[PDB]
């Protein structure tokens, strides 16, 4: 069997190969006192310690921070030894390409897995929604994603990378929530704030008028119960916080919003392949999982985009995990096991044999 | 990358479809994975021969919930000169099922860089995508197209 | 003749990890081939000193094939670009040049009359072309590959057949002309490598990464047996190369060993333990006479001996990365150049019979900025790694020498009689004495680029950014400023004192070597004139009447001391590359070397 | 005194003829709220407003924005009255003849110049290194042109124009920055990466070779402290991003490099004269001021000048204001007087009289 | 252009040297006036036909300033033996930024006046100017073979 | 927002010192180098100090440092704005520019300080084209003539009103 590990900005999707869904969705954090606890222990271990990602946004920027969520993740986590399955592992665009070479390194010889393999997370997105060209808007947790995908080959020159995502989403809901007389500041507290962002909080297809609506009736308040039995409200925050993708200057940034991030990237390509980056803009992510998240989207790209243009917006319902799911499907394939990337292949030509094999 | 063999009949066909006895050339021609999902092979009573609405036979030979690959011989006639050039169809409905859209979509590279030469690829996700004339003209040719498969547009 | 070429010291081949190295030989059996960079090296497969370098190509050339006429080689680069030139005059002049797709070329292929080239690669819309030879028209389609071609073969007898290898672990075969796509091989479950036709036709095999070698048919394409049975290699095979006879071949792979095969019977005759590293992965092969090459990944070349298949006839060594450094001593009767790359290897070539070896030890780890030989007859040089280097010239071997470490990554060097070393830093000048840092100038003022010290080891004149040179004393274990300011044209670039120390020459980067009199209170001499770019290096001839300059104008003049306006115009000593460095052997021979790894020596009459 | 203004892609360079350098360098930007902040004004403001380019590739697209950045330009940089001082101006190359007339008419009209001129900016800096004949690649802000001149004539059907220019290698040190886990993404964090650019990266000779000495280099790590006083740390990264403009592929472009782009207008010329383009080659323009730029256009362009040519580059060591230095001189001079186009010249003849009098 | 005129005193001295002896001159370098508004002629800048007259020629070229010249450069091809006026405009890298701007933009005002005039040479350098290659092939392409006397 | 309304004399000497207008040499000697503002004694209009000023012609002739004796005019226990015509040059340029100094020490009274602080907004919105502001609140914070460096280009400025640093 083999191991399919998404490594997200916030959280690592894990699984077995064949499977529907990863089975383990972990905290890609690692925790040290203010020794070191990674995944959901470091958020279960108090305000004691502080917490640090070494996966930011997308980009593996301590390298010993990640061999301790990959050790997590084998060995507490899926509870198998590397050295006896495969491994599929999936990496952000724009990836440097010493940072490629430095995780096939990292899992034939501190893990020693028999064969590894390497896939773009835009690209199985894509794939999975049965697309080959496309724009795949991956909203994560700490980074925002825009890749236009023509046959094939995502364009280096028209990606387009956000911070905005949910991670942004979840501090600023408690910053709101505040006003309500609620007071989140705990690490405890921002975890139940995220549980209410992801049972709570749409998208409102026009804003000014759902914010007049919410003030003048009690129709959109909801009760949410919090762990220790107490329940609060939420009125007009339910859609706020996530109005921030669209108008990031309620977060106090400078970039534009996701709708216009995702124009501005189809815009930086060839005229002729406009019009089918227009008609295929897939959502993946779990900050894309918002209801109404596709109704606001495809109203304020239309608005952006020439009027003689047809604009769809495909929001598959299983956008969270497509790219854990695509990897799944990919890599159990009978005839995948001849893509894989083996020991004895990594040394007789060093970590370069992943820009060959895979890419 | 699937990793799945395209099939050297596809490729056969494909030589004699872009090289141009009438009776027997083919218009349309579709593309499935075998039964164990290793090969790209051809379906044996799915194309269109020439002698034989052309277009209209082949959207309807789709199947509804799965995807496929397609060779259409398109003919079109522009105010300056009437051509005829081959199109690549990928046909992934998007009812068809999480895995033979991943499989097909995965594969879809093996197939088409196999078959050099190929200048068109229309990707239809729906009926409505595949069944629109106007959208295959404008791959063919856009603006200059006035005329597709002898029909005004 | 003002000059003439006199011996060519060809540079290795440019290899690798994990990619396969393709060497072509000729019909005539002389010269086996190789690319390194932009250059395409034509070595004498009996005498491997012996060479020819053809640059001309504006990309790093791939692979170059003579064709069977052996009137003409094509090569490709990286760019796409293949150029077809004429090989029986010293000019090879460019027959026809094409560009068959916009992508890496892998391999090129010839057919038998020698009117049709095969390309195969990685294109933006296609993997291979092939094409009539002086026009550039299809006689031809390369079909049924998804992925990138690596080597191409075309049968050499009637009726013709055409063979790929590409890295979606499949063989195509081809019939023509005109070649159309008959069928696909899919035995490999690796990228195939090497796809080779025998010599007289009826086989040919095709070697890929899963250790597997499978001879087929060479005219139905049926597969006739798998060489070794269960494997042929313990690992990926790189290259193959059948014997003249078409009844051997020759394998070379990444298990660190080369064997020869009997094919008619399916066992191995030879096998060739090449060594036990990284390095020692073989990357290429050629079987020409009974010449039998195996390239190694450090680019070694290895003569292959039958007899005793654990030690090879000859390692032919050399430098496959940028030269920086060249120099010359007289060890006993014999000469020896010695020159270090950007990789801190340091070759000595002998000067008369061309043999060439390297120092036994680790050495330096990056690039060797300067290398100079002292009166006691020791290899001082500095290096990148912020290390200089003392190496006994007699022993030949860096285990057991002297290393000096600096706190500042050094610049240049220069030694004096007395054990005296003067080592430009990083806007730092140290004195060593006796391998021993004894003084510092650090803060001096200026930002030192280049150090001379004066035959008689007391004057040391250091060059700065400012264009002055400024002059300094070793009294003791300090250095003194003289407050002696000698004045150039721009931003000193080299400073080379006489052989006798009667005169200093100071080039800049303002196209001018200004020379001074030592012995007239080091007043200017001459000025001379006639480079029209940055002047890089600069070397005093023996007879201490002539100089010469090498720029990065690409030429190197030959300066008369008494007489400005005579001089010596070595017109691209080093095609597209600039001289980066230069020494003479005696009055008359003028050795350069330059970034294409290639040590050249010219024969300069007056 | 007359006053000489540089009408750049990116940077407006303004002062007074017979000045040894311009009085004002700011850029040419005007910033609406997302009243109108002009010039240095909207890069301190940010987020609260958008920047827009009306010249942005030499050719100015929006006049009513450019008459702004004029008024700043004569009223809070120099600090003087437009219409009692003469006023030279220069215009990029191929520029169209309807904009030399718009550019006439807004100085005589809106401003009430006394007398005007116009010069091109590649002649400019020809004249200013002492040639008349060559070829001139004036390398900017947001376009880089190669403008081969023959006796003082530009050659318009020779002129490639190059849209790489030091705006995109901004942003290409801005993206490979962020590999190293540095965030600069608002606007004030961008012109802190053109301080570093300007003052740590330089072009290599061989790319290759410097990538492979530079891993145990201990020169190449340079520290650059931030105006917070936070210090940033950049290695390789010093060379990599000018490579960009030899190597359009790091940008993800398919153009060619400034080398092919001055050698493809070299070969657009006639044979006769292209041994002298090839001996006259000019380097202008602020981003061709990185060290070891004029080594590496020389050995580049030699690979691909035919086999027996003089190919000689020149960079002057005030080539970044070259065309404001050689308009500031030929302004001065007391025989240009009588070239002024003056404001009765303009009533009698309108605004053609600039395709006569400036040529 | 810059507006600077040249005076009659060169237009009289090229008309003679242009149209066809110890008194006729060689070479004769053109300066700017001390106004800067008029091309005037150097007082000690001229070499005469009755007094190696091409590198003395160079040696009277400053280092750190910008002049003209008209040299009557006399190249003897195989077929026959011709002599013809050719354009000199010095202008070394080491001359300030002033001069260089001012001689080049005022170049063609005075080239336009000396009609008649085909070969220029534009020397940037000492070694543009001191070497004879470039100047032979501007008399004459692959068709020179000695030039002022001495062999190529 | 304190509602202190720009008296209609510092308008016209700030409209008169920033744009320089051709005028005889006796003329530009009377331009003014640095002006003093201040409070009416009714406290409703920013007016000009009467004598708190420093011309060109002074400068170089009887004031050998404008910047030193124009801090010397700073009153120590009171908050005033200042208009300094700073002539500095950085390595690339010799620029001329003109810096807003609100001063305000902390041995003012607190009814001065909040006045002024508050009505800043609003005179500095009346003197368009400015970009320089020096906000001092000690004498060791305007005293130094780096500060003025500092505020005016940072580290690239090498001279400072013709002297260097
Ligand atoms: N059902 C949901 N509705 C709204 N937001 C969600 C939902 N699920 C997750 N989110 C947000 O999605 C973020 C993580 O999703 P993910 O796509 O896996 O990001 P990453 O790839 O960086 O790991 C979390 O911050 C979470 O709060
Ligand atoms: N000293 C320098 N070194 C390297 N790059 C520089 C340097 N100075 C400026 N650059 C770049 O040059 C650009 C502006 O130069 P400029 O010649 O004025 O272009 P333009 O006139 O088109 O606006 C800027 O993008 C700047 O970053
Ligand atoms: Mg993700
Ligand atoms: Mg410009």
């Amino acid at each position: 069997a083999a191991l399919v590990v998404d490594n997200g900005s916030g959280m690592c999707k894990a699984g077995f190969a064949g499977d529907d869904a990863p089975r383990a969705v972990f905290p890609s954090i690692v925790g040290r006192p203010r020794d070191s606890y990674v995944g959901d222990e470091a958020q279960s271990k108090r305000g004691i310690l502080t917490l640090k990602y070494p996966i930011e946004h997308g980009i593996v920027t301590n390298w010993d921070d990640m061999e301790k969520i990959w050790h997590h993740t084998f060995y507490n986590e899926l509870r198998v030894a590397p050295e006896e399955h495969p491994v599929l592992l999936t990496e952000a665009p724009l990836n440097p390409k010493a940072n490629r070479e430095k995780m096939t390194q990292i899992m034939f010889e501190t893990f020693n897995t028999p064969a590894m393999y390497v896939a773009i997370q835009a690209v199985l997105s894509l794939y999975a929604s049965g697309r080959t060209t496309g724009i795949v808007m991956d909203s994560g947790d700490g980074v925002t994603h825009t890749v236009p995908i023509y046959e094939g080959y995502a364009l280096p020159h028209a990606i387009l990378r956000l911070d905005l995502a949910g991670r942004d989403l979840t501090d600023y809901l408690m910053k709101i929530l505040t006003e309500r007389g609620y007071s989140f500041t705990t690490t405890a507290e921002r975890e139940i704030v995220r549980d209410i962002k992801e049972k709570l909080c749409y998208v409102a297809l026009d804003f000014e008028q759902e914010m007049a609506t919410a003030a003048s009736s009690s129709s959109l308040e909801k009760s949410y119960e919090l762990p220790d039995g107490q329940v609060i409200t939420i009125g007009n925050e339910r859609f706020r916080c996530p109005e921030a993708l669209f108008q990031p200057s309620f977060l106090g940034m400078e970039s534009a919003g996701i709708h216009e991030t995702t124009f501005n990237s189809i815009m930086k390509c060839d005229v002729d392949i406009r019009k089918d980056l227009y008609a295929n803009t897939v959502l993946s992510g779990g900050t894309t999982m918002y209801p109404g998240i596709a109704d606001r989207m495809q109203k304020e790209i239309t608005a952006l985009a020439p009027s003689t243009m047809k604009i769809k917006i495909i929001a598959p319902p299983e956008r969270k995990y497509s790219v854990w799911i695509g990897g799944s499907i990919l890599a159990s394939l009978s005839t995948f096991q001849q893509m894989w990337i083996s020991k004895q292949e990594y040394d007789e030509s060093g970590p370069s044999i992943v820009h060959r094999k895979c890419f | 990358a699937s990793g799945v063999a395209v099939s050297d009949g596809v490729i056969k066909v494909f030589n004699d479809m872009k090289v141009r006895e009438v009776k027997k050339r083919k218009k349309a021609v579709l593309f499935c994975l075998s039964e164990d999902k290793k090969n790209i092979i051809l379906e044996e009573g799915k194309e269109i021969l020439v002698g034989d609405d052309p277009y209209a036979t082949f959207v309807k030979m789709l199947p509804d919930k799965d995807c496929r690959y397609a060779l259409y011989d398109a003919t079109y006639e522009t105010k300056e000169s009437k051509k005829e050039d081959l199109v690549f169809i990928f046909w992934a409905p998007e009812s068809a099922p999480l895995k033979s859209k991943m499989i097909y979509a995965s594969s879809k590279d093996a197939i088409k860089k196999k078959l050099t030469g190929i200048k068109h690829e229309l990707q239809a996700n729906c009926y409505e995508e595949v069944k629109d004339r106007c959208t295959l003209a404008e791959k063919l040719g856009g603006s200059a197209v006035i005329s597709l498969e002898g029909k005004p547009l | 003749m003002p000059y003439e070429i006199k011996k060519v010291f060809a540079s290795l081949p440019q290899v690798e990890r994990g990619v396969s190295k393709i060497i072509g030989g000729d019909p005539k059996g002389n010269n086996f081939l190789y690319t390194n960079g932009k250059c395409v090296i034509l070595r004498n497969i009996d005498n491997p000193a012996l060479a020819d370098i053809y640059t001309e190509h504006a990309h790093q050339v791939v692979v170059a094939k003579y064709a069977p006429s052996g009137f003409y080689i094509a090569s490709g680069d990286v760019s796409g670009k293949l150029r077809i030139w004429d090989t029986t005059q010293k000019e090879h002049l460019l027959k026809y040049e094409y560009q068959p797709f916009a992508g890496k070329i892998k391999d090129i292929a010839w057919t038998e009359d020698s009117k049709r080239i095969a390309v195969v690669g990685e294109g933006r819309e296609k993997f291979g072309a092939v094409f009539l030879w002086d026009s550039g028209s299809s006689v031809g389609e390369i079909t049924g590959h998804n992925k990138v071609i690596n080597s191409v073969d075309i049968k050499q007898s009637r009726p013709y057949r055409l063979a790929t290898g590409s890295d979606d672990n499949c063989a195509a075969f081809f019939e023509g002309p005109p070649f159309k796509f008959k069928f696909t091989i899919g035995d490999h479950s690796r990228f195939v490598n090497c796809v080779r036709f025998s010599p007289d036709g009826n086989r040919f095999a095709t070697a890929s990464a899963d250790g597997q070698i499978y001879i087929y048919d060479g005219k139905t394409g049926e597969k006739v047996c798998a060489l070794g049975g269960s494997k042929a290699h313990d690992g990926g095979i790189y290259a193959i190369s059948w014997s003249p006879d078409s009844t051997h071949l020759l394998s070379a792979s990444g298990d660190k060993t080369s064997k020869i095969w009997d094919v008619s019977v399916n066992s191995v005759v030879s096998t060739f333990p090449m060594g036990s590293t990284v390095l020692d992965q073989q990357l290429g092969c050629l079987w020409q006479k009974d010449h039998l090459l195996s390239v190694s990944l450090s680019g070694y070349i290895n003569y292959l001996d039958r007899n005793n298949p654990s030690k090879p006839l000859h390692v032919i060594k050399g430098h496959s990365k940028s030269i920086q450094c060249l120099t010359v001593h007289k060890n006993g009767g014999k000469s020896y150049i010695y020159s270090g790359s950007h990789d801190g290897h340091i070759n000595y070539w002998d000067s008369e019979t061309g043999e060439n070896d390297s120092f036994a030890g680790k050495g330096h780890t990056n690039q060797v900025s300067r290398m100079t030989v002292d009166e006691s007859g020791q290899l001082i040089s500095c290096s990148m790694d912020d290390t200089v280097r003392y190496t006994s010239l007699m022993l030949r071997d860096y285990s057991g020498q002297g290393v000096v470490k600096l706190d500042v990554q050094p610049k240049c060097v220069a030694v004096g009689p007395g054990g005296y070393a003067v080592v430009v830093c990083i806007g730092q000048i140290v004195l060593l004495k006796d391998q021993r840092k004894c003084f510092s100038i650090d803060n001096p003022g200026y930002e030192p680029e280049v150090v001379a010290v004066h035959p008689g080891g007391d004057t040391v004149a250091i060059g700065g950014v400012d264009g002055n040179v400024r002059l300094y004393s070793i009294l003791g274990t300090t250095l003194k400023d003289e407050g002696k300011l000698l004045e150039a044209k721009g931003p000193v670039t080299d400073v080379a004192y006489s052989h006798d120390g009667a005169f200093l020459a100071v080039c800049d980067a303002s196209k001018v070597v200004t020379v001074f009199s030592v012995a007239d209170g080091y007043s200017e001499n001459n000025v001379f004139y006639g480079h029209h770019a940055k002047i890089v290096c600069l070397a005093w001839s023996p007879d201490n009447e002539h100089f010469a300059s090498g720029g990065m104008d690409m030429m190197v003049y030959v300066w008369t001391l008494s007489d400005p306006e005579t001089r010596v115009k070595i017109q691209d000593a080093h095609r597209l590359h600039h001289v980066s460095s230069l020494a003479w052997l005696d009055e008359h021979t003028l050795v350069t070397t330059s970034h294409d790894a290639s040590v050249k020596e010219w024969t300069i009459t007056y």
